[PDB]
């Protein structure tokens, strides 16, 4: 059942570092 | 055979330290103390009044 | 091998010993110190010791009320079982008189017997430590290298001559 | 008749002590007493993830159950970084999937089952104390630069592609962390560097390396592949030309003998062609769970080096 | 409330702090005694078994009889893995052995017929006078010893002979269908895997170590007093302990 | 040489015992192997994950064990000692070291 | 020969006019991983449940 | 304690540690040998079956047949995407693995007791109750599980192949005594060096390390090198130590 | 005969307000009303971190099915800092478990039940906004800088170690949050410094003060110490040596009547010694849930102060 | 069943740490 | 089995010589002059004025 909620913190994480980056010429 | 020789390492060992201020035990203790010039005291008789 | 003062088995006071050796003694052999572990524990009725409210026989139970002489034996034959070092109970004669309402039961407990781990405590040592010599016998001999040699030669003299 | 079982090793050494030559973890397996504590048969969970990035590869491992003497030989060691090396496979055969040192351990044994814990890192004491302090003038080769700092960062030299005649065009000078230094070297000449499984790894972005791996279903791949991007933002473009910006996704069955600088090839029914390989995480459940590895792949659009 | 309420409260202090130390002290004997093995005999007991039950000696290995095993049942297994191919099948990958579960029932009746004193049940029992031996009652303490010691316990079996199995679960209903007996249940699985010779013995660990706690040093961390020597030979030691080792001050 | 006694040692009998301790606010780890035809304990020390111990020695009583290598930046300079509790002429066994078993192994270190 | 302690102030006695049946229970668990070896302290006791019916 | 307990302590070890070395050996080299191939015989037999029975030897082809069979299921499964498709796009189906599952019998009180069956190895023809029959089939139903066999199924209709044994079940009721009741379970198995060369296809290892304790790995783990037996000390040595030196 | 059942009491009071003395939460207790809201027997989860570092200790609270009437109380002061105290015990006396400053507070109530939600602060007004502006020149004695900074920060002071003769090297200026300053302070004296539950504790590194407190399964212990590493990463070693490094972990029924700071005595069967305290965690479920308290443990190596 | 879910929630924290802090001579 | 004998015989004779005073080296010189009573000096420390 770990399955489940591994996959919603990956979810998460990559909002976060969406959120990070994103945009910028460099 | 091999169980033998473990005595005999262990002897070995016990021998080198008979001539170390630690590890001396019986007649070769007196050896390492006798270079200083004290023996052991013998059978002693107690005395008072 | 739990030490303790010893207990005299006959008296109940301890074991000061003979006119001859009067003293203090501890028990030593597990045999005598199991003997008094359950005195002790039988002969304490149960709360009746200040300092350990849990310590002790329950008697109040039984004595003085109609009771099941099945039930009893069982909280009797449990009670020693509580040491750590009994290996069995052997037999068990439990009888109950009713014109004179007295109970007395018989048994024995089997016990080994142990190894005492280390000396240092009690009075000896084990070891043989060598004795000096005496006058200049170091630095130029000793007689009795003579003395038995001559022994051996005399004893070697009497065996050969048939007798 | 068998069946097709897993089968794995791990193994603990020494710690591990820089000096002044490079590091090698292979060096380290033994212990005082000689052979090394190796645990086989236990439950094992772990999960490792690689990349092409500064960063160091981190891999993390639970193990239930186990014996006193060897959590013991943890609790002290716990001021020094005891080497590790992992082994996994099928049953003939273990091939090496991480080296580094126990960065962290902790213990914890709830009534039934202790699990014991590890983060691991590849090389992420030397990558994070390495200090350098080099100068240079105007005409200096740029060739010459790069090999002075690798030599301080004190790692074998896994692979790397020479810049040829370039030379500085101003000064320069580099202090601080040598890993800080070359990364920022990589921006401004399209170098990709990233130290890996105790490799140095410096190539060029875009370019690729042979097939060196062919995925298809004999080789025991997991579903059809899918395109998913390469990062999780989108540059401003003209519409360097050469750089990634491309990839896809696929998934097999473990197998350590690959890296993220190495080279695939892609035999399917839908998608063909020659990819990159740019991130790398393997699975395991001993008893239960998966033991499969992810690939993450990119285009390439340049010579091929 | 009142000062001779004050007796009663001790009495319930006492007597049920009394009752958990007989409890837990008796719990407490058990796995510090190794050189204790118990043996249940499910069934096979009259066919080819008899030649083990003549083995156990009633002092340190002991026999578990039942007067009645109703059925018992055997059952290991095992997990198998898969994985999906891009054929729109699946695959299979290792796979692994899930140990294995034992389970039997019984019955423990207050009329045996069969009372032989080589079984441990019946050590104290009654020849003459069975119902009042409480047999039933005897079996539960004894029962109850063997599992909340975490005893690993060996099962001589007719078909087979089971070793390294742990209790798990038992059940006691007096149900007024039969009376007089006890239906007992229990389930088991496998739980599978100082002093001795120098030579066999090889490097082991104990990890960090404080300041022994049975000893000085401790006290000055504890803050309390250091005990007086005994006097003998005394001149001799004080002499050179005070000169070599000091005080802890 | 003033001298303080602020560490005490004890030994569960186990032939290949090996644990670490902290000496002077410095770590170590003892290694004690039980020889069985000379019935004595030989100590091996050593730094923490050496390669081989710096230094081992066979233990007596009334010995000062440390005193032919206090000249090595990982050696104490503290006394270790064993002496018994009980009667004097008793020495040093397998199950008889510690703080109540009839022999005090004993770590002193000086006033500075 | 203990029913007749109980008073009528302190040792509060119940009984039921009729009880058909009482069960006891205990339970335990143990890891269900192959130990690493002895390693017998992988056992837990859990507490003894008992029931009954009455009327 | 005494030291007569410490003398049965070592017993209660000794033979319980010998137990593993027995059981846990004979799966060590069950799994050590794949030339042997069990069968299970589950009906079919009589309705032509034979053709394929007579083939089974005694040292390869293992055969197995059940005093009594009483019921046995085949089934297999499939699954759909539950939500509507996107339209042919047919491939939003998966196939799952096949169970197969079968209920049997062994009595004390056999009616045929064919030889060729494994079961019946070295059973005494006159006395079969002595011979203990049931207790000769778990010893061979767990081995054949525990080593992890590729079992092949002869059935009425099919005949099914790569099944492991995932179950069994075995109990000896108040009812049907002097009998044993066994049920056992099974699924497929999608499974996917000396070799011909014209078949060798390229591999790979990974990083490897020193192998094995060579004459250099003995030095890491501090062992003392071996000696080299004194066949010949004339030849190599002038060359030995001059062009391979010496691990120092 | 009774159970052994939980209790607890939380308290709220009139909004702080910072002024030219040290602030003591306990005063701001009585609200204009007099007497305080309590809530006593209402189902709550709380969750209360505490450490010894420069952040503040933060707890978490919830509250189910309160009235009307305390919520409407709450939606105003939401500009405002309210005063929460927070006790829990056995069923005879509660100790004090935290104080402080309600940082959050928000409702929801979906259908059946309504859930108050709390985020509570250790004297984070202070710590964030207590600003400074301080010199000194060559030859001043260490040992004054200290006083002067900590009363600028307008805390009590629960206990400080002074540095005895020390005197600057150079010149020192202080600018900005005054914790801040003083946090930079104890990196270059091996000192901690650390404020909780409205007191200023001032110690150093290494040492640790008798045994005020002893573990043991009469105690109320639960389940055996495992040994866990301190910090979630590894420090380059030369293998000042007088740091930490070493730890252990404990768990224990709730007890308020601890901190930090303190020291505490292992009485267990295999592992036995004197420990600091580093972190503690109380978590508390009144009708479902734990009721105990962790405790995380560091080896000591320097002198005994 | 939240305490699955806490842990799960504290093991990646406790990586996220540990990624931020790591290696160093300070 | 000669060439595990013969280490025997190696290992006594190192010993002999490890204990004379030519064969003296390093910690085993320590142990020697140690007999005597005697050990070697540590590190110094001037003296002015």
């Amino acid at each position: 059942l770990r399955n489940m909620v591994r996959a919603v913190v990956d979810e998460n994480n990559q909002f976060n570092f969406n959120m990070l980056i994103q945009g910028g010429p460099n | 055979f091999n169980e033998r020789e473990y005595q005999l390492w262990l002897l070995m060992g016990s021998v080198y330290y008979a001539q170390t201020m630690q590890g001396a035990e019986g007649i070769y203790l007196d050896d390492l103390l006798g270079k200083r010039g004290i023996y052991r005291l013998g059978k002693t008789r107690s005395t008072g009044t | 091998q739990f030490k303790d003062l010893l207990l005299d088995p006959l008296t109940g006071d301890l074991d000061f010993g003979t006119p001859g050796d009067r003293g203090m003694r501890l028990a030593l052999t597990n045999q005598l110190s199991l003997r008094q572990r359950l005195y002790l524990r039988f002969a304490i009725w149960a709360g009746d010791w200040y300092f350990d409210e849990t310590f002790g026989f329950p008697y109040r139970t039984f004595v003085g009320k109609k009771t099941v002489k099945a039930v009893l034996d069982g909280r009797i034959k449990s009670e020693v079982r509580q040491e750590p070092d009994v290996l069995q109970i052997t037999d068990f004669q439990s009888t109950m008189d009713v014109v004179s309402r007295s109970y007395k039961c018989f048994f024995t407990v089997v016990t080994a017997e142990g190894e005492e781990i280390s000396l240092a405590f009690v009075g000896e040592d084990e070891y043989q430590y060598p004795t000096p010599p005496e006058s200049n016998v170091q630095l130029c001999g000793d007689e009795g290298v003579i003395i038995n040699f001559k022994n051996k030669l005399y004893y070697l003299i009497n065996f050969r001559l048939p007798k | 008749m068998r069946a097709m079982e897993r089968t794995y090793t791990l193994v603990i050494g020494r710690p591990v002590v820089i000096g002044e030559k490079p590091v090698n973890i292979e060096k380290f397996a033994n212990t005082s007493k000689g052979d090394a504590y190796e645990i086989k048969d236990l439950h094992i969970e772990f999960n490792v993830k690689k990349d092409n990035s500064k960063e160091p590869n981190k891999g993390y491992v639970t193990v239930y159950n186990l014996s006193d003497e060897v959590v013991n030989y943890l609790s002290v060691n716990q001021r020094e970084s005891l080497a590790v090396m992992l082994h996994a496979g099928y049953n003939g055969d273990e091939k090496l999937i991480f080296s580094g040192t126990v960065e962290y351990v902790e213990d914890d044994f709830p009534e039934e089952t202790r699990t014991t814990k590890f983060i691991l890192g590849d090389g992420t004491l030397n990558l994070t104390t390495a200090t350098t302090a080099r100068s240079y003038r105007k005409g200096t080769p740029v060739n010459s630069v790069l090999n002075d700092l690798i030599a301080d960062l004190k790692l074998p030299k896994g692979r790397v592609i020479d810049f040829g005649n370039q030379t500085l065009q101003t000064s320069m000078a580099f202090t601080g962390n040598a890993s800080q230094n070359l990364a920022n070297l990589a921006k401004n000449t399209g170098s990709t560097f990233s130290v890996q499984d105790g490799a140095v790894y410096w190539t060029k972005e875009g370019s690729r390396f042979n097939v060196m791996f062919e995925i298809s279903e004999e080789g025991g791949m997991v579903g059809t592949p899918t395109p998913k991007q390469p990062s999780s933002s989108k540059k401003l473009i003209k519409a360097h030309d050469i750089k990634e910006d491309v990839g896809m996704t696929v998934s097999t069955l473990l197998n350590g003998a690959i890296l993220p600088e190495s080279t695939v090839y892609l035999n399917t029914r839908y998608h063909k062609g020659f990819y990159k390989v740019a991130e790398l995480t393997h699975r395991g459940g001993y008893e239960t769970g998966d033991w499969i590895t992810e690939l993450g792949l990119v285009e390439t659009r340049g010579e091929l080096i | 409330i009142s000062p001779a309420q004050q007796a009663q409260a001790d009495k319930r202090a006492r007597d049920a702090a009394a009752a958990k130390r007989k409890q837990d002290t008796e719990v407490s004997n058990a796995k510090s005694r190794e050189d204790i093995q118990y043996t249940m005999f499910v069934s096979g007991l009259r066919r080819g078994r008899l030649n083990e039950f003549e083995r156990k000696n009633r002092t340190d290995d002991l026999a578990i009889l039942f007067d009645s095993v109703t059925t018992h049942t055997y059952t290991k297994d095992y997990n198998k893995s898969s994985y999906a191919v891009e054929s729109k099948a699946k695959a299979s990958d290792h796979v692994t052995t899930q140990d294995g579960k034992f389970t039997f029932s019984g019955t423990v009746t207050d009329s045996p017929y069969l009372i032989d004193p080589r079984n441990m049940i019946d050590r104290d029992t009654d020849k003459e006078n069975p119902m009042l031996a409480r047999r039933p009652a005897k079996a539960i303490e004894i029962l109850e010893l063997i599992a909340d010691s975490h005893q690993l316990v060996t099962l001589v079996t007719e078909d087979n002979i089971l070793s390294n199995y742990v209790i798990t679960s038992f059940q006691v209903d007096r149900s007024s269908e039969a009376g007089s007996s006890i239906n007992v249940q229990v389930t088991l699985e496998e739980f599978r895997f100082r002093t001795s010779d120098p030579k066999k013995a090889k490097n082991a660990n104990t990890g960090t170590k404080q300041t022994a706690e049975d000893g000085a040093v401790d006290d000055s961390a504890k803050q309390k007093r250091q005990t007086p020597y005994i006097g003998k030979n005394a001149e001799t030691k004080e002499r050179w302990e005070n000169a070599a080792i000091g005080t802890t001050d | 040489r003033t001298v303080v006694r602020t560490f005490d040692f004890e030994l569960s009998g186990y032939p290949d015992e090996t644990f670490r301790v902290v000496l002077d606010s410095v770590t170590y780890e003892l290694r004690f192997m039980w020889n069985e035809r000379d019935e004595s304990w030989f100590m091996s020390l050593g730094d923490i994950g050496a390669q081989r111990p710096t230094i081992t020695s066979k233990l007596t009583c009334y010995s000062d064990i440390l005193a032919p290598y206090r000249y090595l930046d990982n050696v104490p300079d503290g006394n270790l000692y064993l002496w018994p509790l009980g009667d004097i002429r008793t020495r040093a066994g397998r199950f008889n070291i510690g703080p109540l078993k009839g022999i005090q192994m004993t770590y002193s270190s000086l006033i500075e």
